[PDB]
């Protein structure tokens, strides 16, 4: 098991230049947990799309990449559990093997309007980007 | 005869073997062998599965094997699978998919075949290819072009595929499982929009369930599953005709599967959408495709995002696992199935005998955690007793080569036996 | 498995005459999720005691009733696994058995004031009590 | 000295499991219920004690205690096996509050506590009880001599006390029994929990949330603290007994623990049943106090209802869990061997693992079924020049009919990945 | 002490190109387990001699290589404990010193007829040589 990510504006773990980097090994389960309605009523809308190196740093999106998950609901705690076998039950495969890259990024704006726009978004203003060196 | 456990109960006695000398054993440990196929009818089977180097997807695979067998009995009161034929697909690394069918004793595999890995995407099926390869224990494989010029369709379909685990054998006609793509909202939802579930703030639920039956990958494509019947005389003069699901509890398009069992026509579709519960059910009608769809309350899949096991209400999903099941008895409602026990990965394959309402009986394949990516299960009478044998797309060995399992077991004979 | 039980005041379950029964047979699963943080902000704070049907009646505890689980987080999900077995995890054994009852309530004040409160509470001024008859 | 054995983080392990029926006896009622088993071996001989009751499962609820003692044979199965050799019921068993063994010189020694008060740990002290030593070797007849508590030493002003543990300890001619105390005086500090940074409840402060954790949950005003006794004796003579608190250092509420004499050492287990829901074990450094160089280990939980369920780490006021003896392979690599219950909440799925302080090695479940399971106990042991393990269950594979704890012997494996 | 090492051919550290090679210290303790009756009764009987690299790398030995060790019974565990010190009870000495070579192996067939075969053997076959420098 490793330390769940809450997927918010108000985590710390997002570096400010670096966005959020992990070095899982094979068979560790990890938790994305979007955020639930928080105390202030800030509510909370993402899109998250796994994406390749290249256009992470570009923070671009077509209609290629895979939409993740999504944080749709404000009240209930929506998750996506992560164990990092080859095998997964997403769309397109999605093999992990060992000592690859794997990026996870959002490019929505804060809230429902801007929910699929894919130009820009957070990718860049807060570089909430999770990064995944497995191995090493 | 019918004389087997038919009441909740624990610790089944399946005595539950595993099959080695069936699958081939690749000397590269790169190659990783993915999405098995097996298709068993009157004591022979077809199994199929794909090879790719350093990559498990399907139509990135450089070898297809194609394999026919039967089943004989070896004094050991339980079937065993007899590898008889096997093949390499002549066209495997254009493959995009393949669906077996074990016709007259014979395996027939009816494949997509393309240059284009996107060709569901961006292209039709007049740019594409699709054959039957077919051949038995003894006759060298034969590789027919189907002509999908002469193909007569029920709607304006742009492009198909052959997608499931397996097809159907009736007289002279091939009824094969196959997933369309158009470009055009032609569907009605009434299953889906009948759900008393919360809106989303941003669209209402008929445009959630028109959207939910796009392509994810072309807002401008949607994707909806059918068959394909291929009548012949003696592969002469074909006719094809192809035929849409009912819209009645439409789920986006995704592998299926047809099977002859127990003097019915059983057909099961993977739930890679938002209704998450087992979609099955015996042929009614053949135009339009009608099943008999299942309330099953108690069989789902797992899956990450938005949609996981249990998952009920209609939004916006993609993905899921294949977990073919196979019909015990018509009078009980009962079958079996390896599904998967996690509620978003993809593992512990458990068999699982079940009600529509309540699981039977259940068991874990593993003591250890094993990770599965899809199950297929087939059931047939053996020395007048039921059994069953099913492949699992496993990767126990993480980082190391990749090769499905094959299980043979047998429904308890009385209830609560260890 | 079965149901998950939301408690709170805002739960429709709670028959507001019959509390809230259940006829579990053995071996079923059944959660108790205290509820998160609601939208509108109204924070609900509860102490549940498994109690006897005498004591149930009245709506109060004496220090014998063990405190089965208290619902202090208002953000993090606080829950409760049940298993219909016999043997449980549980100071003072807790033996399930079947064809016997079990009364799960709470004497509190709605916020945490009267948190500890045992004389009365929401037992019987909204009847959140949940009554678990195994069998039939 | 020699260690031939997997010691590194594989998949697939062949422990080899045998289950053992014959030496648990089968009781033809199906309403009584066998429940909280123990076992200790010591020197090739065991000592198993279990509880029978009408209709309920409860300790101190129980109308007989069983006393087995045993013996360690090779049948030349390359595995070692289980011989009963003496069984007899505890004169006193019915006011049987509990019991702990050891096996001393190749014999059986069982240490209870008895009292007319099932409640006597609320409401009564010591002297209003007894406590007794059973004692007895193969076809011996059984001999139970009173334990003198009016002639014992305390370390500090405890007010009652009871045997609970898996097992206790033979050094020379001291035996050294765990033991759970009752005092009616906060004497403790709580450095440890205090150090936490976790959420501040809004009701109480975190020293008080410490201090407050420590007490009893049915008598407000008393506090349960573990502790030891050390019985030293001039055969059954002029007996001298001593009771020595645990560490006040990482001070977890009162509960069963167990004393092994494993490798050269001895290990102290504490069961988890507080906030620190954390695997809480240590080798014994000093007697007096009772000081165990407590683990660090961040891998080893157990389950349980309410507040503090599986791998929670931040101090609350809550009482629960289950009892999960370990055993240790090898000092210089860290490693023990314990039967685990693979849940979150509810106490089912025990698994078998092989851990280190900080990773989990190995691990098997023991039935492929889901299998409930309230405690397991682990002995661990050389035969044949290998490392060889007994654990005993408290099952209930039955729901409804009898109640029965299963024995399993296994081998840690010689070589890793091996199925 | 140091982690012993069973002498099976079915023994992982033996490298299938590499040996089993080790790198104690002075004053460390350790053993070589000669395996007990294995469980499918396959009886291990070898012969171990303790050896210079040259004739190690051939996997030869001519009569002055001394026995270090011989697994002679299959059921009892006979076994053979080493400290890195100078002086040992042993014929010929063999002193350990420092910054040294030490080369283990056995040119034995599986079984007792090949017992004493000095010529190859698993030496070569399954590359099970123990090699220590100190
Ligand atoms: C498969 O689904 C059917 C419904 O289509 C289930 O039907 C009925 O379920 C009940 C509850 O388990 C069964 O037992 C009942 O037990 C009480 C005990 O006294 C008895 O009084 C009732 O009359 C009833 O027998 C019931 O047997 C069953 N229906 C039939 C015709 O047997 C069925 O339970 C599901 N499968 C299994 C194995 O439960
Ligand atoms: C998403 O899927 C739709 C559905 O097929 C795609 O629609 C088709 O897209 C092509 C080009 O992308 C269009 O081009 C046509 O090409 C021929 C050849 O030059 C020309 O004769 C036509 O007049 C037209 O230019 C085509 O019209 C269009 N629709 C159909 C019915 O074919 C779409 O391209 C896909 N988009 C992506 C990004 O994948
Ligand atoms: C048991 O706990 C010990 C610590 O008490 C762990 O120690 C060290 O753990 C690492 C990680 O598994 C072992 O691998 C090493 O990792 C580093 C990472 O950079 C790598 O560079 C090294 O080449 C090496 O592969 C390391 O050997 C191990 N060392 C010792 C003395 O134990 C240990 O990992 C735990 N047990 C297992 C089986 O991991
Ligand atoms: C909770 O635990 C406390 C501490 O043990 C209990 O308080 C003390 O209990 C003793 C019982 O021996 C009381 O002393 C005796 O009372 C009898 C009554 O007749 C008298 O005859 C004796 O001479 C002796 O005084 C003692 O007074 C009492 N408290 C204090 C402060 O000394 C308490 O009863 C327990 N409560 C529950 C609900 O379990
Ligand atoms: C995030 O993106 C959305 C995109 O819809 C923005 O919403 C639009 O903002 C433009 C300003 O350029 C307005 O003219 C439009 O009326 C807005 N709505 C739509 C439907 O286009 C939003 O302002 C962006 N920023 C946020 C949400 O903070
Ligand atoms: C677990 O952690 C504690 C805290 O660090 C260890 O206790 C310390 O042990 C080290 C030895 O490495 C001593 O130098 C310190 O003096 C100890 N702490 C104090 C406060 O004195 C304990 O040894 C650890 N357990 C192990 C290593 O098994
Ligand atoms: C020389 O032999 C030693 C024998 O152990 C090798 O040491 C280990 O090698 C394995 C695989 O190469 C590594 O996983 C271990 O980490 C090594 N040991 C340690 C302590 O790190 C060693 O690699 C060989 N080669 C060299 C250059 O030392
Ligand atoms: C193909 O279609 C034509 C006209 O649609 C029809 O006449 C013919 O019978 C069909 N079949 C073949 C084999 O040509
Ligand atoms: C398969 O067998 C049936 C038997 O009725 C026959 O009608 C059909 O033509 C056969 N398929 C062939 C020969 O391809
Ligand atoms: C949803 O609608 C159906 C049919 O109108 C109804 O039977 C069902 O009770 C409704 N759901 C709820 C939760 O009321
Ligand atoms: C569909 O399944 C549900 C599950 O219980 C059931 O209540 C409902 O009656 C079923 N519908 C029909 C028509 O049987
Ligand atoms: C509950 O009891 C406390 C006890 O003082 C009281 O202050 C409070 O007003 C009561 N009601 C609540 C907390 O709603
Ligand atoms: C109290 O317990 C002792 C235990 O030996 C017993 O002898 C005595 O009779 C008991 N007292 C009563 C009143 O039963
Ligand atoms: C146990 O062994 C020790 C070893 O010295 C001995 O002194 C003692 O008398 C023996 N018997 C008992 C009952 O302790
Ligand atoms: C110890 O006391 C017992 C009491 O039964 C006696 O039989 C024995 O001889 C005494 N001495 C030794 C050494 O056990
Ligand atoms: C090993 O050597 C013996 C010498 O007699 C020979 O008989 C045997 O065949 C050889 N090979 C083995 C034991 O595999």
């Amino acid at each position: 098991n490793l330390e769940p990510v809450s997927w918010s504006s108000l985590n710390p773990k997002f570096l400010s230049g670096k966005g959020l980097v992990i070095y899982p090994k094979i068979g560790d389960k990890l938790d994305i947990i979007c955020p639930r309605a928080e105390a202030g009523r800030p509510y909370e809308y993402y899109k998250l799309y796994l994406v390749r190196p290249e256009q992470a740093a570009a923070c671009s999106t077509v209609l290629d990449p895979n939409v993740l998950v999504t944080c749709n609901r404000p009240e209930q705690e929506i998750r996506f559990t992560i164990k990092f076998q080859e095998f997964s039950p997403n769309y397109m495969g999605l093999e992990f093997k060992k000592h690859h890259d794997y990026y996870i990024t959002s490019t929505s704006n804060g809230s429902l309007e801007g929910l699929e726009n894919r130009e820009g978004g957070v990718c860049r203003t807060r570089t909430m980007k999770i990064i995944m060196k497995v191995g090493q | 005869g019918k004389i087997f456990c038919k009441s909740v109960s624990k610790d089944p006695d399946f005595r539950l073997k595993q099959i080695d000398y069936v699958i081939p054993v690749q000397q590269d440990r790169s190659i990783c062998m993915n999405n098995p196929l097996l298709d068993i009818s009157d004591g022979f089977f077809t199994y199929i599965h794909y090879e790719g180097i350093n990559s498990c997807k399907k139509s990135d695979s450089f070898k297809v094997l194609l394999s026919h067998g039967e089943i004989v009995d070896r004094g050991d009161y339980r079937p065993s699978l007899y590898l008889l034929s096997s093949h390499y697909h002549p066209y495997s690394m254009q493959v995009i998919n393949c669906v077996p069918v074990t016709c007259n004793q014979s395996s027939f595999v009816f494949c997509h075949i393309s240059n284009n890995t996107k060709t569901l995407d961006n292209s039709d099926y007049s740019s594409d290819e699709y054959y039957i390869t077919y051949f038995n224990g003894i006759d060298r494989p034969k590789t027919k072009k189907i002509p999908i010029n002469n193909m007569t369709a029920d709607n304006r379909y742009i492009h198909f595929t052959f997608s499931g685990g397996g097809g159907v054998c009736l007289g002279e006609e091939f009824i094969i499982p196959v997933t369309t793509v158009i470009n055009t909202d032609v569907f009605t939802h009434d299953y889906c929009e009948s759900f008393n579930c919360s809106v989303q703030t941003g669209k209402s639920l008929k445009e959630i369930c028109s959207e939910s039956l796009r392509s994810p990958t072309n807002s401008s494509r949607y994707n909806l599953n059918g068959i394909m019947i291929i009548s012949q005389n003696n592969m002469t003069d074909f006719k094809i005709q192809l035929n849409g699901i009912t819209y009645n509890k439409l789920s986006f398009g995704s592998p299926g599967r047809l099977s002859k069992t127990l003097g019915q026509v059983l057909y099961y579709q993977s739930s890679m959408s938002w209704d998450t519960y087992l979609k099955a059910g015996f042929v009614e009608k053949w135009k339009p495709f009608t099943p008999n769809w299942m309330n099953n309350t108690v069989i789902s899949r797992p899956n990450q995002g938005n949609c996981p096991r249990y998952h009920k209400c209609p939004e916006i999903c993609y993905g899921g696992t294949y977990n073919d099941i196979a019909p015990l008895d018509l009078g009980k409602d009962m079958y079996v199935s390896v599904i998967l026990d996690s509620d978003q990965l993809a593992e512990n394959p458990e068999i699982t005998v079940f009600n529509s309402t309540t699981i039977l009986y259940k068991e874990r394949v593993s003591k250890d955690e094993l990770n599965t990516r899809s199950t297929t299960t087939s059931c047939f009478l053996f020395l007048d007793e039921p059994w069953c044998i099913s492949v699992l797309e496993t990767n126990r060995f993480n980082g190391k080569s990749i090769r499905p399992e094959i299980y043979s077991y047998k429904i308890p004979k009385y209830c609560g036996t260890k």
